[PDB]
């Protein structure tokens, strides 16, 4: 509903806390070329011999992509140079994180969110090396941030950690998106009932939904398909007689078992090549997603961002990491405006000639009075001289309005 | 075309595309940036331009001594981006290599 | 596992034999691979020293100072108690180092130091 | 007798099909509803014709 | 062999529209639905919209 001289601003906010799901490391994947291709046949590794170094570098490639792996999980996680710990008191100002934060009573450090997340996803010369860092040290990073936002802001990021209170923390967000940060202590009950129940809401979306962890599970689907396909290989016969290698070696001589043996190691040596090559195709789309996650976690969770959609829908407050197997999960807290009213609008107000301007906010009208108001929330203000500035005058600005700008200086002169 | 190869139709065609662009370009000129918080929520156009000053530093009352010199301007700018890319064919070719 | 009377052998997803039934006995014993793994060398600057450890990649400390880690097992390592920034990572929270009477060392990494605000 | 290397070759050419179209619905379909501008063009002077 | 090269040469330029995507997408969401105050992101000189 445009206008020439009609708003809508918001009289009521939610809190909104929204999940990102990002894929941070693959499964670390080493292939052993020459006994994939010629297993312990003498004949066929001397037959191997021959392509030079076709072999190596393949084993030179997945070893650098696992590399990769342990250095993506790295730059994602170990953002934090100390070991931040919440104090044994949660005065927190009504807030509750008891979901987010680990759990002692549990086996593993970890929280009920970060169990949800765990519990949601799942001989031929191939091996998996364990990553680095295990879970519980990925564990212990997330709580580390964790601590450090809880307790500090952004300040843990940029330098020291500096404690502040969690409401004032809040009011500094509040401040961040354009909103007066009387608002939150004048609403602090609700918003700690709001964002508690978009945090309990939070593990009910997710373990319903079998799709939420879509992603992870994907790229875990992928690396367990290529595996298969790459196994399954080893039983074509590329030409040869027998897929089996002893098959042949036990049936023919070495003139033509030769021939034989070269028709497979052309066979799976194809095999081989496009298996790396499509591993690392993945591990460059792997790698993307992880520099995006470590961006996320430095502008969204170290600091407040004010990229729009970066740090989910709406304007961004804070958020918070969760670790999840082969990748990271944002819990993304922020400011939805809920309640909105249409008011009549002007650029400008007439008082003497003079054209008056907000400082801050915008001139509304409930009908009959002018007020003027913050951008994204309804706190009507009487017109002032300290609330607004003077410049040009009323033949210039069009569309300006005549009202009565307060001065408070009069009144104080008078008595 | 006829040794296997075919070509699939993508999912959205043009006009939807067409018709996403234009939500996208309405919710900018009637509700500013409100639209992609949250609920749009309608501001003058002429409005909406000193919140944009104002973000680059710029005070309100500059648009609105100048607003007719700064409409001119965006009108010719924008004559000027049709007249350019019609007369120089090179332009489009980001999508035209692809 | 139990055979048919007609089934001798066991095909695995790519032709590769888990289980058998013999000729002189019917008993039917299952197959797998002996052992295999990929050999790594944990070494400090050749500049600094010439002691070396030796990591068998994937495997007990059986086929193969034997301290047995999760990323295989680890031959020449002493194993230390205290936690360190990771200098050579060799998987699983482990890491190697060469400190000293300076010998090479494996310890789990400390993820810095911890503190609270 | 070369076994999966014409499934492989399909199925990534099947990826790249799908991936195209999250391309396209991940730049184009940010807004949830469908927006119009009234039949009043006062826009306080700008041309958006 | 040829289809082979042909997959990953797609698989690549794939790679690459994806980047460009993700990039548009960005831009429409910082600059579209909001005024970036990221420079050159948007344009010389100072972002309005
Ligand atoms: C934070 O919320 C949790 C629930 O999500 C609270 O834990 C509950 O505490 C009540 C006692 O007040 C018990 O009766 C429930 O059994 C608890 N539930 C669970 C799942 O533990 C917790 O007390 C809240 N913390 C604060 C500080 O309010
Ligand atoms: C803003 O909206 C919130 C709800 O999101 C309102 O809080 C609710 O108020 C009703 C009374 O009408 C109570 O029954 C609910 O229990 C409240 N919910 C919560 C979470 O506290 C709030 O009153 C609204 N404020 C204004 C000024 O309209
Ligand atoms: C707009 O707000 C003004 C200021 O509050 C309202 O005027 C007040 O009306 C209330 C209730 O009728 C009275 O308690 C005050 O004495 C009035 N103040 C003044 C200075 O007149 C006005 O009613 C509102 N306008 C509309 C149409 O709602
Ligand atoms: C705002 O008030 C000013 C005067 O304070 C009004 O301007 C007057 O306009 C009338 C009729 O055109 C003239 O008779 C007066 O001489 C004008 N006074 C001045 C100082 O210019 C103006 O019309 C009012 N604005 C509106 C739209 O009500
Ligand atoms: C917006 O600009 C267009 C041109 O870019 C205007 O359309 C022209 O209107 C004149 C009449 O004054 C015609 O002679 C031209 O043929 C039109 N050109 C085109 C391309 O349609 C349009 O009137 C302008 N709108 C406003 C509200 O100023
Ligand atoms: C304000 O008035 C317009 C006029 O049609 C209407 O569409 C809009 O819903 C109104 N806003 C509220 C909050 O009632
Ligand atoms: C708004 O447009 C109406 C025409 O519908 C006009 O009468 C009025 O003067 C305009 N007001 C402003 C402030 O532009
Ligand atoms: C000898 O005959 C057959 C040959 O395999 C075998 O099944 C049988 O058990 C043998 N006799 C024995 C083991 O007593
Ligand atoms: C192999 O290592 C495991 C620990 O994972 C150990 O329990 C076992 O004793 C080792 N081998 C044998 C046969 O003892
Ligand atoms: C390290 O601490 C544990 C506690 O049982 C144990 O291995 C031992 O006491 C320490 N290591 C030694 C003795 O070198």
């Amino acid at each position: 509903a445009y206008s020439n001289n009609s708003i809508a601003i918001p009289t009521n906010f939610t809190i909104s806390v929204t999940t990102e799901i990002l894929p941070v490391s693959m499964t670390k994947t080493s292939v052993d070329c020459t006994m994939y291709i010629c297993g312990d046949s003498t004949e066929c590794s001397n037959l191997l011999l021959q392509y030079g170094s076709f072999c190596t570098q393949l084993n030179r490639a997945l070893t650098g992509i696992a590399v990769e792996q342990d250095k993506n999980t790295q730059e994602v996680f170990a953002q934090v140079k100390q070991i931040y710990k919440t104090p044994p008191i949660k005065d927190f100002g009504g807030f509750n994180f008891s979901q987010i934060l680990p759990d002692p009573s549990k086996p593993s450090k970890r929280s009920p969110i970060e169990d949800l997340l765990f519990n949601k996803v799942t001989f031929n010369g191939l091996t998996v090396l364990p990553p680095l860092l295990t879970d519980e040290m990925i564990a212990q990073y997330t709580s580390a941030l964790l601590a450090g936002t809880i307790t500090s802001g952004w300040t843990f990021g940029a330098g020291p950690a500096l404690q502040i209170p969690f409401p004032m923390q809040m009011a500094y967000r509040f401040n961040g998106i354009g909103v007066t940060q009387n608002v939150l202590y004048e609403n602090q009950k609700l918003i700690a009932n709001q964002f508690n129940s978009a945090i309990g809401k939070i593990q009910d979306s997710l373990s319903s939904t079998p799709s939420a962890l879509g992603k992870l599970q994907d790229v875990v689907n992928q690396n367990a398909q290529a595996l298969n396909t790459l196994v399954k290989q080893l039983s074509s016969n590329f030409g040869a007689i027998s897929s089996v290698l002893n098959d042949i070696l036990s049936r023919l001589d070495p003139p033509e078992a030769e021939v034989q043996i070269d028709r497979l190691i052309t066979g799976r040596l194809q095999s081989l090549q496009t298996y790396v090559t499509q591993q690392l195709i993945r591990a460059a789309e792997i790698r993307a997603s992880a520099n995006l996650a470590a961006t996320k976690m430095s502008e969204c969770v170290l600091g407040q961002s004010k990229r729009v959609d970066f740090c989910g829908k709406g304007y961004h407050l804070m958020s918070f990491p969760q670790s999840a197997p082969h990748g990271v999960v944002f819990l993304h807290v922020t400011y939805v405006p809920a309640q909105e009213k249409n008011f009549t609008t002007a650029p400008a107000i007439c008082h003497d000639g003079k054209a008056h301007f907000p400082r801050e906010g915008v001139f509304v009208s409930n009908g009959t009075h002018w007020f003027v108001t913050q951008r994204n929330f309804y706190e009507p203000q009487i017109i002032t001289t300290d609330n607004t500035f003077v410049s040009g005058n009323c033949d210039v600005v069009i569309g300006i309005v005549n009202n009565t700008v307060y001065d408070p200086l009069q009144p104080e002169l008078d008595s | 075309k006829f040794n296997g190869l075919t070509v699939l139709p993508p999912l959205l065609t043009d006009e939807m595309i067409a018709q996403y662009t234009s939500a996208l370009l309405a919710g900018t000129i009637t509700s500013g940036w409100t639209f992609g918080a949250g609920p749009a929520l309608q501001i003058p156009f002429p409005m909406q331009m000193a919140y944009r000053f104002n973000g680059i530093g710029v005070t309100q009352n500059v648009l609105y001594e100048n607003q007719k010199l700064i409409a001119n301007q965006f009108n010719s700018a924008i004559g000027k981006i049709q007249d350019s890319l019609s007369s120089t064919p090179s332009a489009l070719g980001k999508l035209q290599d692809v | 596992k139990k055979f048919l009377p007609f089934q001798q052998f066991g095909r695995d997803i790519a032709d590769t034999t888990d289980a058998v039934r013999d000729p002189q006995t019917l008993e039917i014993l299952d197959i797998t691979p002996c052992s295999f793994g990929g050999v790594s060398v944990i070494t400090p600057g050749t500049n600094t020293s010439n002691q070396v450890a030796v990591l068998y990649q994937g495997v007990n400390c059986t086929e193969v100072n034997v301290f047995q880690t999760r990323a295989g097992c680890l031959i020449g390592a002493e194993h230390v108690n205290n936690s360190y920034e990771c200098d050579i990572p060799i998987g699983a929270g482990i890491c190697a180092s060469y400190q000293t009477s300076q010998s090479i060392i494996a310890y789990t990494m400390s993820l810095g130091a911890e503190n609270s605000v």
